[PDB]
RNA sequence: UCAGGGUUCGAUUCCGGAGAGGGAGCCUGAGAAACGGCUACCACAUCCAAGGAAGGCAGCAGGCGCGCAAAUUACCCACUCCCGACCCGGGGAGGUAGUGACGAAAAAUAACAAUACAGGACUCUUUCGAGGCCCUGUAAUUGGAAUGAGUCCACUUUAAAUCCUUUAACGAGGAUCCAUUGGAGGGCAAGUCUGGUCGCAGCAGCCGCGGUAAUUCCAGCUCCAAUAGCGUAUAUUAAAGUU
């Protein structure tokens, strides 16, 4: 309520809504494309890179742990992304200066859990999954 | 070319109330999965949508007459509805279970020769029945009303006339090469 | 204690015992798995006074 | 076995000089018998003798019990031999094909294209 | 996708349009500013006896490169149509097969008796107890019965063949002719079981678990959900009367 309800006010409605839609956060990222330019991804689900070097990443309080991530440079941008490594002992199955395949966490822009500064994780080392390396139904191909 | 789905999934993923109904319904009729249940309920809820239109259309609109007349004939022809009803209000009184009575495996058990319902499905698949002259292998035949008085066993089977199976004729050859020459 | 640093990975998984008791018994599929599920819950017919039991209880 | 040959929608197709019907066949404990055997019985149902009869089709339904095909019967041989697609005549032999596989044609054609006046080498000679 | 009103997508089998490495010009013809025609410049790239000459796969296959990301240098004018001087010739148009868990439809992976315990209506008996009926799983072995999964002669299919359907002959005793993918603290269907670890290692969309008694970690057993499918990442709609 508190607004026009004319019969010839189609212009004053459809131009107002087209302006006040930009104050929404979601809409403003989709249509400016500043999302694409700023992201290390092109909007692609995955991406591929080459390892730079292992790191240890401290946890946010209350939790205290060391989380053993990696840091990676990409093939098609040359810029750098810091990527989590999953389950116990899977760090060892990643060896420095090889290729890897990365993927987002599942929150689509934001850092997940108690680990800060990480927005990406790792899925395949070299056409072989972290699962089959971990479980033992496959072996290192080298 | 042209393809479409014949079922839908429930909006809720879990719900204690729902799951028990779907389980106990599958137990009675010997169904393999919930996909065999939701299939039925898609067709039914489709028919419940079409009916829900025509009741709101003007009485003695030509669209309302021709559709309803030929619709109710089809519901009567499969035998989920009576002609002592024969109006659109009784479409909404129709429900899920009445369909399942007209399934082939249900009619084998109910009006023919079977043990438990779990047996009867196996007989349909192992080609021991026919529908009038024609072998079937599909327990989801849904059976027209006229064809209920032609459900018979098959004319080539060990059940009734026709050649025995390989369990019998094996043991017959155990009388000749298992203890007759071996 | 913790000796030989606590940054070490493979720690918990490389010092646990590994045991099994893999099945000889074949489990059912498709139709019969639902048949047993129906009978074991509803058509037994056991239930008694108000209780919390669940379908599992290794307590 | 004892089998039945049974008509279905006859036509006296004067323009092509033939008689075309459906070949509706019932087989009791068997089904799917040679097409050669079928045209014998149709020979001794219209007395036209089995070299001007031609049949094809014959897909067999589930469980046996029926098979349905499509048959022609020509008045004379020469009306068949003229009209008839080649492979149906060669189906019970009196014709063949050669010609010879495929390809050897196109690679010769493009070589013939690049000469003028004399192409008799390439036609025999490569 | 959706109650009503909408929102989002449309390279892509039909119709219209534009373009054949980038620009420009032009010949022929009824029709073209044509690229399976031509000429020139520009960017490329090939052969050469160095005098010269020849080229444009956003046609079908195929290769390199690019990337998260995508098939056979197969068979054939029989169908469907087109082109010609033509009833006869030609067509990578088009049809056929191969690869194919994009996706959709169909529905196997054990059914039935014997014994064995087990339950309750029913009957007898004061009750105990016994009989007995309806069924249930569950042990023990089995027994009888059935079938395609496969293997496979023949017929059929078709341009020739495959597949499918049709039919010989072999083909089920559960140990194998083997169903997996996730989960069991709450949201949310299912363990305050056993062993190991001790704020370490890890789990955790979210809330939170781990500091020696861990229902959440690593394993075992059991249980739950969906099922020939299930999980994960990302775009997007509904949920959002949070446009």
């Amino acid at each position: 309520m508190g607004k026009c309800r004319g019969l010839r006010t189609a212009r004053k409605l459809r131009s107002h809504r087209r302006d006040q839609k930009w104050h929404d956060k979601q809409y403003k990222k989709a249509h400016l494309g500043t999302a694409l330019k700023a992201n290390p991804f092109g909007g692609a689900s995955h991406a591929k890179g080459i390892v730079l070097e292992k790191v240890g990443v401290e946890a946010k309080q209350p939790n205290s742990a060391i989380r053993k991530c990696v840091r990676v440079q990409l093939i098609k941008n040359g810029k750098k992304i810091t990527a989590f490594v999953p389950n116990d002992g899977c760090l060892n199955f990643i060896e420095e200066n090889d290729e890897v395949l990365v993927a987002g966490f599942g929150r689509k822009g934001h850092a997940v859990g108690d680990i800060p500064g990480v927005r990406f994780k790792v899925v395949k080392v070299a056409n072989v999954s972290l699962l089959a390396l971990y479980k033992g139904k496959k072996e290192r191909p080298r | 070319w042209v393809c479409r789905k014949t079922y839908v999934t429930p909006r809720r993923p879990f719900e204690k109330s729902r799951l028990d109904q779907e389980l106990k319904l599958i137990g009675e009729y010997g169904l393999r999965n919930k996909r065999e249940v939701w299939r039925v309920k898609f067709t039914l809820a489709k028919i419940r949508k079409a009916a829900r239109e025509l009741l709101t259309l003007d009485e003695k609109d030509p669209r309302r007459l021709f559709e309803g007349n030929a619709l109710l004939r089809r519901l009567v022809r499969i035998g989920v509805l009576d002609e002592g009803k024969m109006k659109l209000d009784y479409i909404l009184g129709l429900k899920i279970e009445d369909f399942l009575e007209r399934r082939l495996q249900t009619q084998v058990f109910k009006l023919g020769l079977a043990k438990s319902i779990h047996h009867a499905r196996v007989l349909i698949r192992q080609r021991h029945i026919r529908v009038r002259k024609q072998v079937v292998n599909i327990p989801s035949f849904i059976v027209r009303l006229d064809s209920q008085k032609h459900i018979d066993f098959s004319l080539r089977s060990p059940y009734g006339g026709g050649r025995p199976g390989r369990v019998k004729r094996k043991n017959a050859k155990k009388g000749q090469g298992g203890a007759g020459a071996g | 204690k913790v000796h030989g640093s606590l940054a070490r990975v493979g720690k918990v998984r490389g010092q646990t015992l590994k045991v099994a008791k893999q099945e000889k018994k074949k489990k059912r599929t498709g139709r019969a798995k639902r048949r047993m599920q129906y009978n074991r819950r509803f058509v037994n017919v056991v239930p008694t006074f108000g209780k919390k039991k669940g379908p599992n209880a290794n307590s | 076995d004892t089998v039945t040959i049974r008509t279905r929608k006859f036509m006296t197709n004067r323009l092509l000089q033939r008689k075309q019907m459906v070949i509706d066949v019932l087989h009791p404990g068997k089904a799917t018998v040679p097409k050669t055997e079928i045209q014998e019985k149709l020979a001794k149902m219209y007395k036209t003798t089995p070299d001007v009869i031609f049949v094809f089709g014959f897909r067999t339904h589930f469980g046996g019990g029926k098979t349905t095909g499509f048959g022609m019967i020509y008045d004379s041989l020469d009306y068949a031999k003229k009209n008839e697609p080649k492979h149906r005549l060669a189906r019970h032999g009196l014709y063949e094909k050669k010609k010879t596989s495929r390809k050897q044609r196109k690679e010769r054609k493009n070589r013939m294209k690049k000469v003028r006046g004399t192409a008799k080498a390439n036609v025999g000679a490569g």
